[PDB]
Formats: structure tokens, C-alpha cells, sequence
């Protein structure tokens, strides 16, 4: 009965995409009881699903390399939709490890076999993960192309509220990347209301963070700090004290408190973020708190350029542009127009690289 | 970047 268990793996995937944890645990136990007395590469499909299941668990509540060992072991002569799941899931994992070059390579290999995918929901999953990594790479038009396909499929179906809220995140954030904050606030707000409907604390705090990015773009720095403070509260009050994404909120608050000329609170916030970033062992976010410190405290420019180059070798030209924007503006306000020239030039370089 | 969750 190899088809009966592969069918149950399909249902396991369906409950994974629906973010139904009890159903996912039920079908994990059912399938695992079948694997013992079973006749293929089905063991890879099972392992592939154990991998995807783990990514859902990690997202809900913060090793995996053992599952990567069973995935990377004996992948000889792949074909069909199993090859699609292979490249797609490996791309999701590479995206979670700040490996953008590899995640894009895997996503494109999963895209070649997309006609093998019959479920509109599964294609919506692919389109959303591709639009996500395209927003992070600031390929705004490509990200919009994929995100509208994904959200149309999700909204056509029911109970995919979590994935629709994330699609609202991507849509609004691309509008924000086009200097349209008032066009991005409706989507972030809509996602916030639906985030408190399913009582998804992580999504609520992320909605507060994106809305604060809108107030930051409009230079309403107090309202931005309000969103950042309440997002930090929501994260560190609901079991998300050690989730890496909370650093993105602390970091923005560090800029905002620093921009409001509150040097002391900014000193403390940059310290909170640098310490927690070292604790969670995230070198990327750590060097980004190092930039804000070297810029807003002791004006260390060689350190700024060392960090900007580091961030470029990680293919994170978006964060390179954001930080060079911070430095060029800060030095321009201090009448230091020579070094302000240098960092505005780096913003131009990053924008051209993104193309 | 922003949270694409």
C-alpha cells in the first residue's frame, strides 16, 4: 500500500500549509507507523515532509541538519514532483539561513517543474515564497508579479488566513519600497486586524513593525517608535523572546530613538540589540547594529565601509542601501558634506547593483 | 527589511 501512504503524505502537506498543528502531528504519527512495515524513494518524500513539518514548527515556536542529511543522502535520479518538493524545500531552508544566492537557485529549479504542480494552493505557496525572497532582494516588480498570483489563489480558498496575512505583508512592503507608505498602510492594517482574529501573536507584532516602517518613511518618528515598542512588547510577551526577527524591530527602534535626538535611549536600545543579537548567534543582524553604533556614536567610517562590504558579499544590497542612506543623511545634517557625498554615492551604487 | 513573516 505504497500509494495509501503517499496519499497520507499529501494530506500531511495540506495540513502543514493550513498551519493546523494537531492534524500535522496526527498524520506524522500515522505515516511513521506505516513506514515501519512498508515496501521506494517514498522514504525521501517522508523525509521531505519531516523537513517541511519542521519549518512549520520552527515558525510557530522557535537538529534540522540531521533532516538535511537524510534529504541530501541518496538523491540520485530525481524526477517528477518529488524533485520539485526537493528544490522548493531546500530553497526555503536556504532562505532561512540568509543564503539568498542558493535559495534563489533552488527556487528557480523548482520553477522549471511548476507545470507538474496541479494544486492551485501549492502553486500559491511557491509564488508567495518566491515573492518573499524577491522583496528581500528588492526585485520589486518580480515580487509583485508573484505575490498577486499567490494571494489570488489563497483568497479564493478558505482557512489560509495566515498565508494571506503574509501576502499582505509582501504587497504593502513593495508599495513601501516604491515610496508609497500611504498605499502600504491599508494592507498592513488589514493584516493586523486579521492577525488579532486568529490571535497570532507573531503576526500581530510583525504587523506593528511594518506599520512602524510606514511611520518611519513619513518621518513620524514618535508613531514609529510606538509601533516598534508595542511590537517588541508583543514579541517578548508571547514566547518570542529569542526569535531572530525581533532584532529587525529593535534595530528600527534604535534608528528611530536616535533620529529623535534622544541619544541616551538610543544608546540603551543599540546595546539591547547588540547583546541579544550575539545571544541568538546572528552575525548579520549583529553587524547591522554595529553600523548604527559606529555611525551614531563615534562616527567610525572605516567600520561603516567594512560593514557595508560585508553586507554586499552576503548579497544583501538592500540593507547596504538602507545603511548608506542613514549615514549619508546623518553626515549631511552635520554639515559634513564630504563624507555625506561618499555615502550618497554608495546609495547610488547599491541601487544600480539591485538592477 | 520588513517582516514578510
Amino acid at each position: 500500500s505504497s500509494s495509501k501512504v503517499g496519499v497520507k503524505i499529501n494530506e500531511w502537506y495540506k495540513y502543514i500549509r493550513l498551519f493546523s498543528v494537531p492534524d500535522s502531528e496526527i498524520l506524522k504519527a500515522e505515516v511513521e507507523e506505516e513506514i515501519r512495515h512498508m515496501k521506494h524513494d517514498l522514504l525521501l518524500y517522508y523525509s521531505l515532509m519531516c523537513f517541511r513539518h519542521q519549518l512549520m514548527l520552527d515558525y510557530l515556536e522557535p537538529k534540522i541538519s540531521d533532516l538535511l542529511e537524510k534529504i541530501e543522502s541518496s538523491q540520485t535520479d530525481l524526477k517528477g514532483i518529488l524533485e520539485y518538493y526537493f528544490n522548493f524545500f531546500r530553497g526555503m531552508y536556504e532562505f532561512e539561513q540568509y543564503e539568498y544566492l542558493n535559495a534563489i537557485s533552488f527556487y528557480k529549479q523548482a520553477e522549471r517543474k511548476l507545470s507538474l504542480v496541479a494544486d492551485e494552493i501549492e502553486r500559491a505557496e511557491f509564488h508567495y515564497k518566491v515573492a518573499e525572497i524577491y522583496y528581500h532582494m528588492k526585485q520589486t516588480h518580480m515580487s509583485m508579479h508573484h505575490i498577486v498570483q499567490a494571494i489570488d489563489s489563497y483568497k479564493a480558498h478558505e482557512n489560509y488566513t495566515v498565508r494571506v496575512i503574509q501576502c499582505s505583508f509582501v504587497i504593502g512592503l513593495n508599495y513601501l519600497d516604491m515610496d508609497y507608505p500611504e498605499k502600504a498602510i491599508p494592507h498592513f492594517k488589514n493584516a493586523l486586524d486579521k492577525a488579532r482574529e486568529i490571535d497570532m501573536s507573531r503576526l500581530i507584532g510583525s504587523s506593528l513593525y511594518n506599520l512602524g516602517l510606514c511611520s518611519f518613511a513619513e518621518e513620524a518618528y514618535e508613531k514609529a517608535s510606538e509601533y516598534f515598542k508595542e511590537g517588541i512588547r508583543v514579541y517578548q510577551d508571547n514566547g518570542y523572546e529569542h526569535s531572530n526577527r525581533i532584532l529587525d524591530i529593535l534595530l528600527m527602534l534604535t534608528k528611530t530613538t536616535f533620529k529623535m535626538r534622544n541619544h541616551s535611549e538610543g544608546i540603551s536600545w543599540c546595546a539591547h540589540g547588540l547583546s541579544l543579537s550575539k545571544n541568538l548567534n546572528d552575525e548579520i543582524m549583529a553587524k547591522m547594529f554595529e553600523f548604527i553604533h559606529a555611525l551614531y556614536v563615534d562616527n567610525d567610517n572605516e567600520k561603516l565601509n567594512s560593514i557595508l562590504n560585508y553586507l554586499e558579499l552576503k548579497s544583501m544590497l538592500s540593507d547596504v542601501e538602507d545603511l548608506a542612506s542613514d549615514a549619508a543623511k546623518y553626515y549631511n545634517e552635520k554639515e559634513d558634506h564630504k563624507v555625506a557625498v561618499a555615502y550618497y554615492e554608495k546609495v547610488l551604487y547599491a541601487r544600480k547593483q539591485i538592477q | 527589511r520588513g517582516h514578510t513573516s
